[PDB]
């Protein structure tokens, strides 16, 4: 109300109206679900169009050859992180001759969106990011918020009607976690998750992205009729 | 340093701050411009509220650029003088590296470049001033009439006016200059370019300055006795 | 090194060699010491090999968002200024340059600028670069003419090269010639010296003192 | 007053959203790719009918394979261009090849962001970037001061976009040809432009693998003009 | 006083076939006259079907080859995973030597691949980062001792046909694999004989359009 | 370059500059003009290390015509040199200064006389009735101390000017290719085409 | 650009079928004077590697705080720090490469020769070089200084090549390494009886033995030399 | 953050006015009028101190007239302090021109200067403008005797005889009414001193009051003058013309 003009104002019951309204651009973004077994995990995006002409908005990036994520709201913002995820995995690699774990990527996006929080001038990031990635501790998935929350999770979803997903991959927990060795099985409980969320619209040849990474597995990005087949 | 954003845009898609710089424009002297098929003339008001004013000393309205360009405004007058300042700048260092003189457009899209800056910089409000920039390109005989303003925009004209009261002088000659057949002499341009003025201008004494532009860096400046004899010329003909 | 280029009725001639030298070993035959700058600019390359190539195909760069800008072909007299106070800029650095920048124009017609890491800018009829200079001006002075065919122009600027190739131990491998209009640049082909030696010596009597 | 960096409660930039409406007034840019080329056409709206039509500049070569076209306030997108040409020359130096138009897309994009209190505030100004690559061939791109890029089949921007958007939406199929593209252009924008369609007040131009991105002449433009008259009384 | 130069030995050598390329190297690193490794591997694939190998100084050698492996991952992060082609990669690499024009790469920089018209392809290097297309190139310390026997054997030079003396030129027919690799080994064999700097084993990278393959060979340890 | 004459007469300046360009081994060019125009009635001859020479007298040329243009008025010569001093004087102390030494030849047309100012690398400037840098007014100082009267005619001076390029062209060991001669007076500058 | 100090000499390693041995004097020389007799130049970090430093002690001793300062950066939000992403030799190493080749580029080196020794998680013997120029090669025998020129052509003798590797057992790779560094007490005028040695094996993990000391040199037939050629008393 | 108490004063009204620079103006118009005019051989500079006192030490005080070289001086009006840095600012640009040309400063030169520094103040750096109108009275061998004025925005302009400050509007008028163009000092002297005896506040018109100054090539032979009048020539000059 009168403590919404910048980041680096408080309400008087202790909320940042900012990092609440950046919170928002989440939620009108397009639908992803995230989701890992004990050797792979997947990344499902549901891209969004402008009108018929248009292409469909690319929602998945690559971070490493063992790691990537998928974006729901400023796309530039995404950009913007996602450029500073791949440069962190590069000096890993560069000076360590190290692969970035996936917990550690999380813990330098978290410290990158708290100081656009806590400063005059800046704003805080307007996308939330879902980190999958296969390291030395096996397969991982990671949500991050712009406010600076970054959670480990088995499976997630953010966005849009995000919330039917979330509740079908809780409710499935015991059985996607066991498909290990598996690929295409876990993609179809992505798949089958990401629908969950789905109104008026289906998933379309152009419409479904999916990205995967595994024990043997590099980070590759699945789209067009690479895709028809989990239709 | 000073990094406050002056110019921003409003709900409606407005950049007030250079809206507002075009009401400074409109208070401004009227100047005018118009090009003959072998010149281009410039014509500029000058208010009579001010006498006893020293006309040696005085900065004139229409400034040199280089040689064969000039530059005549409508606006801040103290705004007008950091953009010739820059623009004669940009003339010399032209000249330095790709050593041949500037087209009167690259001049022209040189301060409005500097303009538009000023519209999306930190710390700074936009230029209260539009331009007319005229002159010859090195060697051609084609005449170059150009108009800027703070927005940045530019283009050229046949024929163009700005400042207070531009919109009657601009409908004087939209009506009055014909595209096919533009003034041919130095003579009829002039002519027309004072008939303009006096839409406007109040007494044809010291209230019109007229600046003649010629192909090959021939620019003189009329004096008021020349000028009189115009003024006396299109009122006698007038008076029938 | 020989590069030469020299302004003519039918426009200019550009004639280079292409060995290149690290000390006495021979390091290349097949050099192009010749940038193809855009359709109707060319440079020539002496001294430095890097320091040459660098800074003419970034000269390129230049003059290719000149004519994006201006929307106008660059002059002769421009381009080479761009890399003249560019290189002066570098000047006590250590960049070895000698070069000339080649081209024809409306307003300038053929033109020739002598541009150098020491900041000289020349316009010129006729230069000679490189350690085989002085060789390929014998030549070029007792032989040049303004009234020359294209046909004989080219062999002038080919023969000065073959010329400096035989005396100069810098200099050789082969010979580059270009020819430039009004509407451009026209290569005129690789001649191996090893080959165009022979073939001169017999047709034109020269050389008697070597033994073939 | 308030940051000009703010999130509106809906959860978008405040600027961002205010930029879009200036280029809403902007004059129409109607774009369409097809299988022969891409088509740029644009509406130049002078203010005065002394004003030198030919001197409106709001179609503009980026590189021999990449041209852009504009709409809203046209003296932001100078520094745009120049950052575009810049790019586009200095990947060819850098790797001596021609620039993904999606890459100089992106490139021009990048910039889009960069406010705050850098530049003092968003573009107001939207770009059309049709061009052409060996890898995915003729390419449509609308560039938004949001830092978004959509690639499209057609689009228009500007004052008559959401009509010429519609009337793009029934026309546009995937064999279309070039010379059917230019009309179709032609035939939208006298459709939503205010004053009568011409050669004086309207500007074509294409990008075509073969001979790259050319403006068309008063004269080439003036005879489709023609042809679209008499094609459209035949029926 | 401090020198931030070395010498670490070794010789590279690329050829570029008609529809392949190798690029081959010893595999010895020395500093003076002692040896540091018997098997320190020198060419290196760095992704896009492009072998490199960056020889003399080994830290700024590694360095470079270190640097253009991220050039390329970068490139296709930046251009929608679009293949390197060899002409984009030897541009690059021009940039990143002149980049340190005033304080160089001490290195022989030779890279070998396929052309986009899927011929072999073969670019080399000086250390400030002047570069030239060849179809044949030796580099490193005994770079003098192999390239004449190249210009002999692979370019057919001063050889012409019998019974025409000097008049008719041996015919520039083409090499198959096999027939480079002999070539190879017999200039390395040949090297290690006369360079006290050479010797240890021999690898070699072979490049087709099916990917890049390796072939070793023992070379004399003296 | 090599050699940079000037002399004052009565009514005019006159300055003699060699045609030579020679690059160690080779004369490159013998028609070279080692000279700006500064203002109409003001030009300025230079010679020192190579580009440092041109570079200098058009960043010189370009401030004046820059003034010229703000006041719509010509500096007088003794300004110009002063100005001209300066830039050579900051130049010395500088990180790589300019290699250049001047003459500035100008009529200044309020007190109606011809004014030569000699300015080296190091910003010394003096007022003379004749000058000359390098090696030149070893051999034509002798001369000019002998012949040269101040009421001289400009074709007396151009005689007294061919005397000093003879005795160059007799004792000096370098081929300067002879001279490009300027008459600078209220009439402007002009060049004599035949020398 | 500085000039070495306090200096140590000799650097001597090898790999064996199980893992790698390292081995170092104690002494830090100032010139001609053996100044110091009681300085660790093998410097273990984790249990799996261990880092032996040449060269100059000051830059030494910083490099040991560099490494000291690792192992507290990477126990940092890493649950796994005693497991799965502990610190590994390869990892060590190239950190140090990186910071060796920086300092020579900015002209302003840690004047040292390093060699890192150590096991991987997979069960990988490592072993690897590097100096104050950057400079890196890995060897079945690695050894710096005087240990270049005397250890090596010893150790070489066991292990030739890499499919020697699996034929050398820990006791024959020790026995070496002392012989070795009897040898270049023997040799090297600027080294010391008193030794550190360090062993990493796959198995039994990280051995690391300190106070020995060079035993059964042979002096005896000192005595029956006399004089430089003639003299016979 | 701190944009909340930021003025903004390098901004335009909707109606295209700078509102720090028309409020400055509005304080100018509160200070002691000051009175320009310029004749063939020289020119006056009268200006009147504001509200004195019988205890302020006049003839070491000096808040109208000020010296900037020995060819150009100015008459202020407004606040005194922002005068005083730009006149040190005026000061060294001419003793910089003086160095670089080995010529004394040519007076528009100086007034340019000057004014462009003012414009600087209204349109970046969000500080407010200088408080300040000059009267600049100088002489050069180019335009010869030359009066100017320069007020906060910037802007500078040319006159034969000008006021500021203080009922400019009615001093302007009586100037307009008896200035001729060949008149001389002695009588541009006497018109300067009636104009304020009829436009000041003041009851009556005192040497205590006032503070003048002249440029004449009254000096011997071709060169200039400057003379500050101490308080007792003020004093006869007011009995001379006729006022007291
Ligand atoms: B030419 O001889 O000047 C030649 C021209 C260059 C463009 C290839 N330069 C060189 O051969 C130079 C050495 C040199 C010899 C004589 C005069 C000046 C310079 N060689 C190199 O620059 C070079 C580059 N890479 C490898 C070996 N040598
Ligand atoms: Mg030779
Ligand atoms: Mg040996
Ligand atoms: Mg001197």
């Amino acid at each position: 109300n009168n403590y919404d003009g910048d980041t680096v104002t408080f309400s008087p019951t202790g909320r940042l109206f900012q990092v609440e309204y950046a919170l928002e651009a989440i939620k009108q973004g397009s639908v992803t679900v995230g989701l890992r077994s004990n050797t792979h995990a997947v990344l499902v995006a549901l891209k969004r169009n402008a009108d018929e002409l248009s292409s469909y908005q690319k929602k998945i990036i690559k971070c490493d050859e063992h790691m990537g994520l998928s974006l729901a709201g400023l796309a530039p913002d995404a950009r913007v992180l996602s450029n500073y995820l791949r440069q962190q995995c590069n000096y890993s690699s560069l000076v360590f001759n190290r692969k970035l774990a996936v917990e550690r990527a999380g813990h330098l996006l978290c410290d990158k969106a708290q100081k656009n929080t806590q400063s005059y001038g800046g704003r805080p990031y307007g996308v939330g990011l879902l980190i999958i990635g296969y390291d030395k501790s096996g397969a991982h998935l990671l949500e991050f918020q712009p406010s600076g929350n970054v959670t480990e999770l088995y499976g997630t979803a953010i966005g849009a009607r995000s919330q039917g997903a979330k509740t079908y991959l809780e409710r499935t927990l015991d059985t996607f976690i066991k498909i290990d060795g598996n690929p295409d099985e876990l993609i179809k409980a992505g798949v089958e998750a990401i629908s969950q969320s789905l109104r008026d619209e289906s998933l379309t040849v152009d419409n479904l992205s999916i990205a995967i990474v595994g024990k043997d597995t590099p980070f590759t990005i699945y789209d067009g009729e690479a895709v028809a087949k989990y239709i | 340093g000073y990094d406050r954003a002056l110019s921003i845009f409003s709900p409606d898609g407005h950049i007030f701050q250079v809206e507002y710089a075009l009401e400074a424009v409109k208070r401004g002297t009227c100047a005018v411009g118009v090009k003959g098929k072998n010149c281009v003339v410039l014509g500029c008001e000058r208010r009579s509220t001010l006498k006893l004013q020293d006309t040696r000393i005085t900065p004139s309205k229409v400034s040199k650029i280089d040689s064969h360009v000039v530059l005549s405004f409508s606006g801040l007058n103290a705004d007008s003088r950091i953009l010739i300042e820059k623009a004669r700048v940009e003339a010399q260092s032209h000249r330095l590296t790709l050593e041949d003189p500037v087209t009167v457009e690259y001049l022209t899209r040189y301060v409005a470049g500097v303009q538009q800056r000023y519209t999306q910089s930190g710390g700074v409000r936009p230029f209260g001033v539009s331009t007319l920039i005229a002159g010859f390109d090195p060697r051609d005989d084609e005449p170059k009439l150009y108009q800027t303003e703070p927005s940045g925009i530019y283009s050229s004209w046949s024929a163009q006016t700005i400042g207070r009261n531009s919109k009657t002088v601009r409908e004087f000659l939209e009506k009055n200059y014909d595209r096919k057949e533009p003034p041919a002499t130095v003579e009829e341009c002039v002519k027309l370019t004072v008939r303009s003025l006096l839409e406007v201008v109040q007494t044809g004494a010291k209230n019109i300055e007229i600046t003649v532009v010629k192909p090959d860096s021939d620019i003189v400046a009329l004096s008021s006795e020349e000028i009189n004899q115009y003024v006396t010329q299109i009122e006698q003909e007038k008076q029938e | 090194t020989t590069t030469l280029a020299f302004r003519f009725q039918g426009g200019i001639i550009v004639a280079v060699d292409s060995r290149a030298t690290a000390g006495n070993w021979v390091a290349s035959q097949t050099v192009k010491k010749v940038i193809e700058i855009n359709p109707f600019l060319l440079g020539t390359m002496a001294g430095g090999a890097v320091d040459c190539q660098f800074w003419e195909t970034w000269l390129g760069s230049q003059c290719r968002l000149h004519e994006l800008r201006e929307k106008e072909r660059i002059s002769v007299a421009a381009a080479s200024k761009i890399l003249s106070n560019l290189v002066y800029q570098y000047k006590g650095a250590g960049l070895s340059m000698g070069t000339m920048i080649c081209g024809y124009t409306r307003k300038e017609g053929p033109t020739i600028y002598y541009v150098d890491s020491d900041g000289t800018r020349l316009k010129g009829d006729i230069f000679c670069v490189g350690s085989g200079q002085t060789f390929a001006y014998g030549v070029l002075d007792s032989n040049y003419k303004w009234d020359l065919s294209v046909e004989d122009a080219l062999y002038l600027g080919k023969r000065s090269i073959l010329a400096a190739a035989h005396r100069d131990a810098y200099s050789g491998g082969s010979v580059n010639l270009y020819h430039v209009t009004e509407d451009g640049w026209i290569y005129h082909g690789n001649h191996d010296v090893g080959e165009l030696f022979w073939k001169v010596k017999e047709e034109e009597g020269s050389f008697n003192n070597v033994i073939g | 007053d308030r940051g000009v960096s703010t999130f509106s409660p809906e959860g978008r930039l405040f600027q961002v959203e205010y930029s879009l409406e200036a280029i809403k007034l902007g004059s129409t840019a109607i774009g369409i790719a097809t299988k022969e080329g891409v088509v740029l056409g644009v509406e130049k709206r002078a203010t005065s009918p002394l004003l030198e039509s030919d001197s409106i500049e709001k179609i503009v070569e980026i590189d021999r394979h990449i041209g852009c076209a504009m709409s809203g306030l046209t003296a932001d997108a100078r520094s745009m261009i120049e950052h575009a040409r810049t790019a586009a020359v200095t990947h060819n130096l850098y790797y001596d090849e021609d620039i993904n138009v999606e890459s100089l897309t992106q490139s021009v994009c990048d910039l889009a962001l960069r406010f705050g209190e850098l530049m003092s505030r968003p573009f107001g100004v939207a770009l059309l970037i049709a061009g052409h690559d060996a890898d995915d061939g003729y390419q449509l791109f609308h560039a938004e001061p949001s830092g978004t890029f959509y690639r499209y089949n057609a689009k228009a921007i500007g004052s008559g976009s959401e009509g010429a958007q519609a009337e793009l939406l029934n026309e546009w199929h995937s064999s279309l040809t070039l010379k059917e593209a230019e009309l179709l252009v032609l035939k939208i924008l006298k459709q939503v432009m205010e004053e009568k369609l011409d050669e004086n007040n309207a500007q074509l131009s294409c990008i075509t693998k073969q001979d790259g991105f050319k403006i068309y002449d008063n004269e080439k433009t003036a005879e489709l003009i023609k042809e679209l008259k008499e094609k459209e009384a035949a029926e | 006083q401090f020198n931030p130069y070395g010498d670490n030995g070794g010789t590279i050598l690329g050829i570029a076939g008609e529809d392949f390329a190798v690029l081959a190297g010893d595999t010895r690193n020395i500093t003076d006259y002692s040896i540091n490794s018997r098997y320190e591997p020198k060419v290196f694939d760095c992704g896009d079907n492009i072998v490199m190998s960056a020889n003399g100084f080994a830290a700024d050698g590694d360095a470079l080859v270190k640097r253009f492996k991220n050039s390329v991952k970068w490139y296709h992060f930046d251009h929608n995973d679009k293949k390197l082609s060899i002409n984009s990669a030897a541009r690059n690499i021009q940039h990143l030597l002149y980049g340190k024009r005033f304080f160089p790469y001490y290195v022989h920089t030779i890279i070998a691949g396929l052309d986009e018209d899927g011929k072999g392809a073969v670019y080399s290097f000086d250390p400030v980062g002047s570069y030239e297309r060849e179809q044949c190139r030796a580099g490193g310390a005994a770079a003098s001792l192999i390239m004449p026997f190249l210009d002999n054997q692979v370019n057919f030079k001063n050889q012409y046909e019998p019974g025409t003396n000097g008049k008719v030129k041996k015919p520039l027919k083409y090499l198959s694999v096999e027939e480079v690799i002999k070539l190879v080994r017999d200039s390395f064999t040949s090297a290690t004989e006369r360079h006290i700097q050479v010797g240890d084993g021999l690898e070699i990278l072979i490049v087709t359009k099916d990917g890049v393959r390796k072939e070793f060979y023992e070379l004399k340890r003296d | 370059m090599d050699i940079i004459l000037g002399i004052r007469v009565q009514d005019s300046v006159i300055l003699a500059s060699s045609k030579a360009v020679t690059r160690g081994i080779s004369v490159l060019k013998d028609s070279d003009d080692k000279t700006r125009q500064l203002s109409p009635h003001t030009l300025m001859s230079f010679a020192g290390e190579a580009g440092d020479t041109v570079q200098f007298a058009e960043y010189i040329q370009a401030n004046i015509q820059l003034y010229s243009i703000r006041e719509d008025y010509e500096l007088s010569p003794q300004a110009v040199s002063s100005f001209v001093r300066q830039e050579l004087a900051k130049s010395i102390r500088s990180r790589r200064p300019y290699q250049v030494n001047v003459l500035i030849g100008g009529y200044d047309k309020k007190k109606n006389k011809p004014e030569l100012y000699q300015i080296d690398y190091l910003g010394t400037k003096v007022e003379l009735p004749y000058g000359a840098h390098g090696y030149s007014g070893f051999y034509t100082f002798s001369l000019l101390d002998h012949h040269y009267r101040p009421d001289m005619t400009t074709e007396e001076g151009l005689d007294l000017l061919k005397l000093c390029v003879q005795e160059l062209e007799k004792r000096m060991p370098m081929d300067f290719k002879g001279v490009i001669v300027k008459i600078v007076d209220k009439d402007g500058i002009r060049q004599v085409d035949d020398f | 650009t500085q000039q070495p100090i306090v200096t140590g000499t000799s650097v001597i390693s090898m790999k064996y079928d199980n893992g790698v041995i390292i081995a170092a004097d104690n002494l830090g020389s100032y010139g001609s004077l053996l100044r110091f007799n009681g300085v660790e130049r093998l410097i273990p970090v984790g249990d799996n590697t261990v880092v032996g430093i040449s060269g100059d002690i000051s830059d030494m001793q910083h490099i040991e705080r560099l490494l000291k300062d690792l192992v507290t950066e990477n126990a940092y939000d890493n649950p796994l720090a005693d497991a799965e992403e502990a610190l590994e030799p390869s990892y060590i190493f190239e950190y140090l490469a990186t910071v060796m080749y920086q300092r020579r580029s900015k002209m302003n080196p840690l004047w040292n020769a390093i060699i890192v020794a150590g096991v991987q998680s997979n069960g990988d013997q490592f072993l690897r070089y590097v100096n104050l120029l950057g400079v890196t090669y890995s060897s079945p025998t690695l050894a710096t200084g005087f240990g270049a020129h005397m250890a090596n052509p010893l150790l070489r003798k066991v292990v030739d090549r890499e499919s020697d590797i699996p034929k050398t057992t820990v006791q024959v790779a020790e026995e070496a390494i002392v012989n070795a560094m009897r040898v270049l007490y023997y040799r090297d005028a600027r080294s010391s009886r008193n030794f550190s040695l360090a062993i990493i094996d796959k198995n039994t993990g990280l051995t690391f033995k300190k106070n020995l000391q060079v035993e059964n040199m042979k002096w005896d037939f000192a005595k029956d030399i006399k004089g430089y050629g003639t003299q016979k008393i | 953050g701190s944009r909340r108490y930021d003025s903004r004063t390098t901004i335009f009204s909707p109606e295209g006015r700078l509102y720090q620079v028309e409020y400055a103006l509005e304080s100018i118009s509160h200070a002691g009028t000051a009175i320009g005019i310029m004749a063939s051989d020289g020119i006056v500079l009268a200006a009147e101190r504001k509200v004195t006192s019988t205890l302020l030490e006049q003839d070491t005080s000096t808040e109208k007239l000020y010296k900037l070289n020995d060819k150009i001086a100015v008459a202020v009006a407004g606040l005194t302090a922002d005068a005083e840095i730009l006149i040190n600012t005026a000061r060294i640009h001419a003793q910089n021109y003086l160095k670089t040309y080995n010529e004394d400063i040519p007076v528009e030169i100086l007034v340019r200067r000057l004014s462009d520094i003012k414009q600087g103040y209204t349109q970046h750096g969000g500080l407010r403008p200088f408080g300040v109108s000059f009267i600049y009275a100088g002489y050069d061998d180019r335009y010869g005797y030359q009066l100017y004025t320069s007020n906060p925005s910037g802007n500078y302009t040319g006159w034969k005889a000008i006021s500021v400050g203080a009922n400019t509007s009615a001093a302007q008028t009586l100037l307009q009414m008896d200035y001729k163009d060949d008149m001389k000092v002695d009588d541009a002297i006497e018109l300067a001193l009636k104009t304020l005896s009829k436009t000041t506040d003041s009851s009556a018109l005192t040497y205590d009051r006032l503070e003048f100054a002249t440029i004449r090539k009254g000096a011997n032979d071709g060169e200039v003058y400057q003379k500050i009048f101490k308080p007792q020539e003020i004093k006869d000059i007011l009995v001379k013309t006729g006022i007291t």
